[PDB]
RNA sequence: GAGGCAGUAACAAUAUAUGUAUAGAUAUAGACUAGGGUUUUCAAUUUAUUGAAGUGAAUCGGUGUUAUAUAAAAACAAAAAAGAUUAAUAAUUCUUUAUUAAAUUAUUAUAAGGUAACUUGAUAAUGACAGUAUAUUUCAAUAAAUUUAAGAUAAAUGAAUUAAAUUUUUAACUAUGGAUUGUCAUGAUAAGAAAUAGUUAAUUAUAUAUACUUGAUAAAAAUAAAAUAAUUUUAACCGUACCUAUACCGCAUCAGGUGUCUUUGUAUCAUAACAAAUAUUUUAAAUUAAAGUAAGUAAGGGAAUUCGGCAAAUUAGAUCUGUAACUUUGGGAUAAAGAUUGGCUCUAGCAUGCUAGAACUUUUACUAUGUAAGGAAUCUGACUGUUUAUU
RNA sequence: AAGAUAAGCAAGUUUAUUGGAAGACCAUAAUCAUUCUGACGUGCAAAUCGAUGAUUUAAGAUGUGUAUAGUGGCGAAAG
C-alpha cells in the first residue's frame, strides 16, 4: 500500500472526478452550469430562437 | 461666505520661538527623549563623520 | 468642507487597495489600483529574475514571448550560472559509463 | 448522572480524527542508488522528514542523524552497510542502531518512529 | 557585560524560581550560537526549525538535534562504523 | 359595561411693530453590508388622506472554483475614466478619449545580432500564502515666493487676515583585475575584494532590504500563448428608488444594543478642551417657603465621630543631587529626602533647531484642563490568567 | 538582557558608547464591573445612569461559513 508522492497526485484528481459526478443524483440541488462567455454551445442556440422570429 | 479660523495670532508665537524665548524650563511636559530622540542625533553625526573620511582620503 | 468620494466595499483586503487622486474640477476620490506581483525566481538557486515581466498571470499571456522569456535553452525556469553546472556535470558522467 | 469527560472524548475522536503521514519505503529487487532531495517539516510530530529518489519516483522517509542535501544512498536486500543505507537485519553486526523495522517482510515500517528513540 | 553571573537568562527577570533560570542557561547558549560548515568551511550554520541546521553561504541543510548541532548519543554510533 | 380616589401623580412649554428677514439656543458630520419595503418626488385637501410619476449596465455585485461524497455578496478570478443633464436614475442616459472576448476579412517572418550578462514577430510559465522591531521620506501634506479676487476697522499699524492656481545615486549580473573593504546595527571575500568598462531593474507605505520570537514554521482548486490593419440588428438572466438611527431589535417617536471605513484649524510628548462644516428649533410666572438631587466656602481644635478614617482633603508634570534593611543576585527603586521653574534683551556651542550661562523687571511663575498620600509589621495565595449574564 | 566597538591598567580587568530581548512598567480610543452599600425604585430601562476604580501584542476582541441535541450537548468547574 506504498505509494510514490508523484502518484498521489493522481489518485486526488481521480477521487475529485467522481466527486463531481454524483452531485447530480442528490435531489434538490441547483444545476451546475459552464460560465457564459466561454461557453459558446449556448450562444450558438439562442441565436438560433432569435432570428427565427424574424421570419 | 463660510469661515475659516485665523493664524495671525499662531504665526506670532512661531516667530519667538525661533529667537529661542518659549523653551524655559517651565514650559516643558515631556521628557528630554520626547522633545528630540537620542538614537538620530547618533544617526547625524555617523552619517557625516563618515563622509568627511572619504574626502581626506581621495 | 471637502469630502472624499468611496465607491465599493470598505474592508481593507489584499486585493481592495486604494488611492486618493485629485480631479481638475476639484472633487477627490478613491480610485482602485491592480493586485501587486513580485519578480520570478530561479527554481535551483533562488535568486530574483530580472527582465522577465512581472504582472498578474492574466495579463502575462498577453505578452510577447520574447518579453517572456531569455534567448537560451532552460530561459524561462533557471538564472544562467545554474546550467554551466549542468552541462559539465552531463558530459563528464557519460565518460565515466564508457571507462567502467 | 451524566456521561463523564472519559467517554465523551472519544466520541469527539469519531467526528474529527487526527491526521498524520505514516511515510513508508518501497520494495526493489536488487540494489539501486537514490539522491536526497529536500527536507521538511509537519505539523505534528517534531521529527523532520526526508525525500529521497529512486528511479526518478520521489518518496518519503525518516531523516537520520548525519544527513545533508544532495547526497546518496543505496537500497536492496544486500547493501553495505553505513550511515541513512537500508539494508537487511542480518548484515549488521550487535550493537548498533536502527530505527525502523517492519513486523513481516515487504512491509513499510514499524518500530521507531519518532525522533530520539532507537 | 552588565550581568555578573545570570547571563543569557536575564530576560526572564525575578520569576520561574532558581533552578529552573539554570536549566535555560545551558540550553540557550547552544541554541543561538553559530558553527563551522562541514562543506564551505565557513562559521555560518545557523537553526530555524527544531531539528533542521543550514548554512546562510551555501545553503545546504543538515539534520540534527533539537538544540545542538551534533548530539552526544549520535557521535558515538560514527566511531564504532569507522572500525 | 361603567364608578370613587381625581382633573390628582407624571410629562411638554426661544426673542422681535413687519418676517421667504435680523438674532439666540442645543447637537460632530458623511458613506458600504445585515435588517425595513414605497416611507422617494410632485399635486390637492389638513411625520396625516387620495392620486400620478420614478429605478436603463460587454468592463458594479450574483450566476464560476474550492476549505482535505450537499459549504463563501469580505478568500481566488477577462476588461474605463473624466465632463454635463432630471421635480426624482446615473462608473447604467448623452459628448470626448479608451480596454476585453468571440466570429468573418486583407498581409506574412519561419530567424538575425552581441565574447558575456542580453536586444528584436520566433511559447509552456503559475494561482499560493505567519508575527514583531529598525533604516529609507516615493507620493502626499506643511512652509516660502508669485498672480488674480473677497470681507471688515472711532482711530493707528514696513504693507495685517481669508480663498483659487503655478513653481520649489542604489542592487544584482558579465569582462579585465589579483587582496582589501561596508552598515543606524549583525558583516562580506582565493567557491575571488577594491578600482575600471558594460547589461538589466528600482516592486509607490497594504512597499523594499536586513535583523529578531517558536516542542506553533505559517490553505485548497478552476485557470495561458504571441506580429499589423478593418468590420458587427456581436456580448444572455436577476437586483439598481430611499433610511444609519424620531424610516433597524427591545409591545412605543424608549437615556439600552448593533459589522467596516473616512473626516478641517490652534495645540514643544500626548491627553483634555475650544472653534469650523452640517443638521434641528418657537412663546405662563420669579430678589420671598419648608424638606430634597448636585456644586462651592469656612474662625479655633485635628479622628475625640464610627463595627472600621466609610465619604472628602493632602501628594502629582519636567530638570539636577541622593537612595536603606532584605534578596531567588535578576531585583527592592520612579524607594525614601532635598533644590529649580515667569516675561524681555543678549552671549556661547553645531547637529540649525535643540541645549547650557548672563543682565533687567514684577502684589513671583507645571497647575484653566490633565496629573502617585507615605512608612513599619502579621495571616494566606508563588507570578501573567479565569469564574456564579441579574445580591 | 544577549551581541559589538574603543580608550586606559597589566591570563585578564575598570570606564564610555552602540544595540533593543521580556507571558517587564504607564496612558487615549475600545473593554470590564471594586466602592459610594450614591441616583432611580406603579422607573429612561423586566438590571439603567454618575463619580471613583481595573485594564495593553495577547492563554486577547470580533463578522461569516461547517460540526455537536434533552437521561443529551458544552464546561480554566459556580450545578
Ligand atoms: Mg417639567
Ligand atoms: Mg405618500
Ligand atoms: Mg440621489
Ligand atoms: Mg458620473
Ligand atoms: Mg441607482
Ligand atoms: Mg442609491
Ligand atoms: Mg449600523
Ligand atoms: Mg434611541
Ligand atoms: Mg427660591
Ligand atoms: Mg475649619
Ligand atoms: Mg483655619
Ligand atoms: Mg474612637
Ligand atoms: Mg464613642
Ligand atoms: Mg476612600
Ligand atoms: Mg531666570
Ligand atoms: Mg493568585
Ligand atoms: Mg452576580
Ligand atoms: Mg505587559
Ligand atoms: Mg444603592
Ligand atoms: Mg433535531
Ligand atoms: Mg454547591
Ligand atoms: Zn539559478
Ligand atoms: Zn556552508
Amino acid at each position: 500500500a506504498i505509494f510514490s508522492l508523484e502518484k498521489q497526485k493522481v489518485m486526488k484528481q481521480e477521487r475529485l472526478q467522481k466527486a463531481k459526478i454524483l452531485r447530480e443524483k442528490i435531489k434538490g440541488l441547483k444545476e451546475k452550469k459552464k460560465q457564459y462567455y466561454l461557453d459558446l454551445a449556448r450562444q450558438k442556440a439562442d441565436k438560433l430562437e432569435a432570428d427565427k422570429l424574424l421570419n | 461666505l463660510d469661515k475659516y479660523n485665523s493664524k495671525g495670532r499662531s504665526r506670532i508665537y512661531k516667530e519667538a520661538v525661533a529667537k529661542g524665548r518659549h523653551m524655559g524650563l517651565g514650559k516643558r511636559l515631556g521628557t528630554a527623549n520626547a522633545r528630540l530622540n537620542k538614537k538620530t542625533l547618533w544617526i547625524k553625526k555617523i552619517r557625516v563623520m563618515r563622509k568627511e573620511l572619504k574626502d581626506m582620503k581621495a | 468642507h471637502k469630502i472624499i468620494i468611496h465607491k465599493g466595499r470598505t474592508y481593507k483586503t489584499r486585493s481592495n487597495v486604494r488611492k486618493v487622486v485629485k480631479t481638475p474640477s476639484g472633487k477627490l476620490v478613491a480610485r482602485r489600483q491592480k493586485k501587486h506581483a513580485k519578480f520570478h525566481r530561479c527554481h535551483e538557486c533562488n535568486t530574483k529574475l530580472l527582465s522577465i515581466a512581472r504582472m498578474r498571470p492574466a495579463e502575462f499571456s498577453r505578452q510577447k514571448v520574447s518579453a517572456r522569456k531569455v534567448n537560451r535553452p532552460l530561459g524561462s525556469t533557471t538564472c544562467g550560472k545554474c546550467v554551466k553546472e549542468k552541462i559539465i556535470e552531463a558530459f563528464l558522467n557519460d565518460e565515466e559509463r564508457i571507462v567502467r | 448522572g451524566k456521561v463523564t469527560r472519559k467517554i465523551r472524548e472519544e466520541t469527539k475522536k469519531l467526528r474529527n480524527p487526527r491526521k498524520l503521514s505514516s511515510p513508508k519505503y518501497p520494495n526493489f529487487p536488487e540494489t539501486t542508488q537514490g539522491t536526497v532531495v529536500d527536507l521538511v517539516h509537519e505539523r505534528g510530530r517534531g521529527v523532520p522528514l526526508a525525500h529521497v529518489k529512486f528511479n526518478d519516483e520521489i518518496y518519503s522517509l525518516i531523516a537520520t542523524e548525519g544527513l545533508y542535501t544532495g547526497q546518496t544512498i543505496f537500497i536492496g536486500d544486500n547493501a553495505p552497510i553505513s550511515i541513512g543505507n537500508i539494508t537487511k537485519l542480518k548484515n549488521v553486526p550487535g550493537g548498533m542502531a536502527v530505527h525502523s523495522i517492519e513486523y513481516d517482510y515487504e512491509d513499510g515500517g514499524c518500530v521507531g518512529m519518532t525522533g530520539g528513540a532507537y | 557585560n552588565g550581568t555578573k553571573k545570570v547571563g543569557i537568562s536575564g530576560r526572564f527577570g525575578a520569576r520561574y524560581g532558581s533552578t529552573l533560570r539554570k536549566r535555560m542557561k545551558k540550553v540557550l547558549e547552544t541554541q543561538k550560537k553559530t558553527y563551522e560548515c562541514r562543506a564551505c568551511g565557513k562559521t555560518s550554520v545557523k537553526r530555524d526549525v527544531v531539528g533542521i541546521w543550514t548554512c546562510r553561504s551555501c545553503k545546504i541543510k543538515f539534520a540534527g538535534g533539537a538544540y545542538a548541532y551534533v548530539t552526544p548519543a549520535g557521535t558515538t554510533f560514527n566511531n564504532m562504523l569507522k572500525q
